[PDB]
C-alpha cells in the first residue's frame, strides 16, 4: 500500500482519488492519501473551492517513484513532484501517519470498480498520450484539447490520442468506398488495431483512459475520443469475440460509475443510439443496454 | 455549407460547378408474380449532371445490368452516382473539374464526399431548392437515349440549346426550372403546350423547339398558368 503525501493545504479545495472524493478546507491540517492499492495507475485530481473552473490531476503509479503534492503559490494549483531521497519520504510518510494526518484509500473488499474501469489502463501509454517526459506522472485538466481538435492550438499541453475518422483515406480503401464506409472492419481490424494499436488490449486502454479523462475532468476531446473507439467497433461487422465481450464489460462498468447527473452532456445520444439499436453489434452488448435501459432510458 | 434562395447568383459565376441528381439512378416498374406476390423490375436509369453556367449535361446511363446480383440497390444507386461523378471529376483536365458539386438530394452527401476524399478542395454541398430535375426523363430525347441503351454510356448534351446566345445563364437557368417544374406537374399538358404548333420544331441538335424571344415570352406564361393551375386542381382553389 502507497502513499502520496501533501505538504500543506492552503486553500480549500475538493480532491478527488480515483472516483472517491471528499472536501478539505482552507488551511485544514491535511497531510495527503494512504493506503493506495499497488497495482494500478490512479488519478488525483482537484477542484479549487473557489474557481470551480479547472478541474486538473495526475495521472501516476506508485510502483514507479515517490510522489506528493505540494501547493504552488505563484502558479496557484497543487503540483505532483516526484521525491528522490527515498529516505527523506519515508520519513515524512511515516511522520504523517503516526499523527493520523492522511485520509484513507477506501479499502471495500467486494469489488473491482477501480479495477474494471483501468483493466488495460497502463503508465507508459498515458504518457505517450500526454507528454511531459521529465516527469513520471502526467498531468491533465478540463480545458486540454487533442491533436484532432489543435486539426479543425499548443501543441506541447494536447491529449494525442490516435486520430479516428471515418471520412479520411485512411479509413477508405480506393475501390471499396461504400464498403469501408458502411462496416469500418478494414480500419478497425488492419489499420487500427494490427497498424497502430497493435492489440486490443491497447486499443482498449485507450478507451478507457478517454472515458475517464472525460468524466473526471469534463474534457470535451477524451469525450469525443470514447464515443469514436466506441463507435469504430460497433460499426464493424467483423470483430474478434473475445473484443465484444470485453467492450460490453468495459461500458457496463463506465455507465454504472458515471454520475447520474452528468448523463445528459457525457453520452452523445446519436452514437448509443446507433450503437445499441442500428449498429453490426446491437445485439452484443447485453449487460451494457440493459443498464443503459434501465438507469438512462431518457437517452434512447 | 448549403445552396438556398439567398445565395442564388453564386450558380452563374465563374467558379466552375455542377448540380448532381440521383433521382433517376435507380428506376423501377412494381407488379405482381405469378403467385400473386410483387416484384420490381428495374429499367435504364440516369445520373443528371449539369453545369448551371455552360449549359452542359454529363448524362450518365446507369444501364439495368449494374444491378444484377446486387442487394439493397436504392442504397448502392446512391454511392454507384458518386462512384461515376468521381470518375468523372477524374476524367476532366484540372482547369475544367468543378470548384463544388451541389447535391439535389441530402442523401449524397456522404456517398460523394467519400468518393472525393482524393479532392479535398472540392466542396461538396446540399441544397435547399426544390430543384425539378427528376423530370429531365420527361424531354423526349434524354428519355430516348436512356431508354435505347444496351450498356453503360455517357452522352453529353447542353440543356440550354443555343439560348445562351441571346439570354444570361440567369434567365437560362429560369427558364429550364420552369419548363422542368411544369413538366413534373403535368407532363401532358406542359408537352401539349410544347408542341401544339408544328410549324416550330426542335432542331437536330436541340432538346426544345426553336421559339422566337416572343415565342417563348408566350411558352413561360403558359407555364406559369399550369403550374398555377394544378395548384389549384391539387389544392381547390
Ligand atoms: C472514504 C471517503 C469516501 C468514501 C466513499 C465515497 C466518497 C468518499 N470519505 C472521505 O473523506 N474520503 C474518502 O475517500
Ligand atoms: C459540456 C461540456 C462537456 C464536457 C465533457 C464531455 C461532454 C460535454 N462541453 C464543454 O464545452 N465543456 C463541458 O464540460
Amino acid at each position: 500500500m502507497n502513499t502520496v503525501p501533501f505538504t500543506s493545504a492552503p486553500i480549500e479545495v475538493t480532491i478527488g482519488i480515483d472516483q472517491y472524493s471528499f472536501n478539505v478546507k482552507e488551511n485544514q491540517p491535511f497531510h495527503g492519501i494512504k493506503d493506495i492499492p499497488i497495482g494500478h495507475v490512479h488519478v488525483i485530481h482537484f477542484q479549487h473551492a473557489d474557481n470551480s473552473s479547472m478541474r486538473y490531476g495526475y495521472w501516476f503509479d506508485c510502483r514507479m517513484g515517490n510522489f506528493y503534492i505540494q501547493y504552488d503559490p505563484k502558479d496557484g494549483l497543487y503540483k505532483m513532484m516526484e521525491e528522490r531521497d527515498g529516505a527523506k519520504f519515508e520519513n515524512i510518510v511515516h511522520n504523517f501517519k503516526e499523527r493520523q494526518m492522511m485520509v484513507s484509500y477506501p479499502k471495500i473488499d467486494e469489488d473491482d470498480t477501480w479495477y474494471n474501469l483501468t483493466e488495460f489502463v497502463q503508465m507508459d501509454k498515458i504518457r505517450k498520450i500526454v507528454r511531459k517526459d521529465e516527469n513520471q506522472f502526467s498531468y491533465v485538466d478540463s480545458s486540454m484539447t487533442t491533436v484532432q481538435e489543435n486539426e479543425l492550438s499548443d501543441p506541447a499541453h494536447s491529449l494525442n490520442y490516435t486520430v479516428i475518422n471515418f471520412k479520411s483515406r485512411e479509413a477508405i480503401r480506393p475501390g471499396h468506398e461504400m464498403e469501408d464506409f458502411l462496416d469500418k472492419s478494414y480500419y478497425l481490424n488492419t489499420v487500427m488495431l494490427q497498424g497502430i494499436f497493435k492489440n486490443s488490449s491497447n486499443y482498449f486502454g485507450e478507451l478507457q483512459f478517454a472515458f475517464l479523462n472525460a468524466m473526471f475532468f469534463g474534457n470535451y476531446g477524451s469525450s469525443l475520443q470514447w464515443h469514436a473507439m466506441i463507435e469504430l467497433i460497433c460499426s464493424s461487422a467483423t470483430v474478434p469475440k473475445h473484443m465484444l465481450d470485453k467492450l460490453d464489460e468495459i461500458l457496463y462498468y463506465q455507465i454504472k460509475t458515471l454520475p447520474e447527473q452528468y448523463s445528459d452532456i457525457l453520452l452523445n445520444e446519436r452514437v448509443w443510439n446507433i450503437c445499441l439499436y442500428s449498429s453490426f453489434q446491437k445485439n452484443s452488448l447485453h449487460n451494457t443496454e440493459k443498464i443503459m435501459e434501465n438507469k438512462y432510458p431518457e437517452l434512447l | 455549407g448549403a445552396m438556398n434562395s439567398s445565395n442564388y447568383a453564386e450558380l452563374f459565376n465563374n467558379d466552375i460547378k455542377l448540380f448532381v441528381d440521383d433521382t433517376n439512378v435507380y428506376r423501377v416498374t412494381v407488379h405482381k408474380t405469378f403467385e400473386g406476390n410483387v416484384a420490381t423490375k428495374a429499367i435504364n436509369g440516369c445520373i443528371f449532371t449539369l453545369n448551371p453556367k455552360t449549359g452542359h449535361l454529363f448524362l450518365k446511363i446507369i444501364h439495368t445490368s449494374v444491378w444484377a446480383g446486387q442487394k439493397r440497390l436504392s442504397q448502392l444507386a446512391k454511392w454507384k452516382t458518386a462512384e461515376e461523378v468521381s470518375a468523372l471529376v477524374r476524367s476532366l483536365p484540372k482547369e475544367e473539374q468543378p470548384k463544388q458539386i451541389i447535391v439535389t438530394r441530402k442523401a449524397m452527401l456522404d456517398p460523394l464526399e467519400v468518393h472525393m476524399l482524393d479532392f479535398p478542395n472540392i466542396a461538396i454541398r446540399p441544397t435547399e431548392l426544390r430543384l425539378p430535375f427528376s423530370a429531365a426523363m420527361s424531354i423526349d430525347k434524354l428519355s430516348d437515349v436512356v431508354m435505347k441503351a444496351t450498356e453503360p454510356q455517357m452522352v453529353l448534351f447542353n440543356i440550354y440549346d443555343d439560348w445562351l446566345d441571346r439570354i444570361s445563364s440567369y434567365t437560362a437557368f429560369s427558364r429550364l426550372t420552369l419548363l422542368l417544374r411544369a413538366l413534373k406537374t403535368n407532363e401532358e399538358s406542359a408537352k401539349m403546350i410544347l408542341l401544339s404548333d408544328p410549324t416550330i420544331t426542335i432542331k437536330s441538335y436541340h432538346l426544345w423547339p426553336s421559339f422566337t424571344d416572343e415565342q417563348w415570352i408566350t411558352i413561360e406564361s403558359q407555364m406559369r398558368d399550369l403550374i398555377l393551375t394544378e395548384y389549384g386542381r391539387k389544392y381547390n382553389v
